[PDB]
């Protein structure tokens, strides 16, 4: 029970969903969607809610649910 | 999404893979949506793809869902994965 379920969504319009455990750092994610699309992560910035994601923040610690979305844009 | 060319190549996939189950013949046309969900919490990596998309049964055009999974979840490794077609249906 500690799984959810996240959309990626990026500014191109594509949408990815990941499965991740909720104490899991939301590095691991954040990376994955990075090395998947072949996307430099330097560049690019996560938003939650309009608030930026810290690789250290877990799903938990945000009080994230299941689908909730993570946008995802270049610098 | 559901308009890039690795989405067109497993709606492709999960056609002809129907076809041979099934020894039927229908025609490919379009993916109208794609859900890709990647889980994370398990090994190996997997991802699910969900798959709407149009074919022609016999002149017909219908929708059918297919469910395609990829023991993978990098897109530059996608052509080579293994993959499954585990069900094919009208929507």
């Amino acid at each position: 029970n500690d799984h959810i379920n996240l959309k990626v969504a990026g500014q191109d319009g594509s949408v990815v969903q990941f499965k991740i455990k909720r104490h899991t750092p939301l590095s691991k994610l954040m990376k994955a969607y990075c090395e998947r699309q072949g996307l430099s992560m330097r560049q690019i910035r996560f938003r939650f809610d309009g608030q930026p994601i810290n690789e250290t923040d877990t799903p938990a610690q945000l009080e994230m649910e299941d689908e909730d979305t993570i946008d995802v844009f270049q610098q | 999404n559901e308009n890039s060319l690795e989405i067109e190549e497993l709606a492709r996939f999960a056609v002809d893979e129907h076809n041979k189950k099934e020894n039927a013949l229908l025609e490919f046309v379009r993916v109208v949506k794609a859900k890709e969900q990647v889980d994370l919490t398990r090994f190996p990596v997997t991802t699910m793809y969900y798959l709407t998309l149009e074919a022609k049964d016999g002149g017909k055009k219908k929708l059918y869902e297919a469910k395609v999974w990829v023991k993978g979840y990098l897109l530059e490794e996608l052509k080579h994965n293994f993959k499954e077609l585990q069900e094919f249906k009208p929507v």
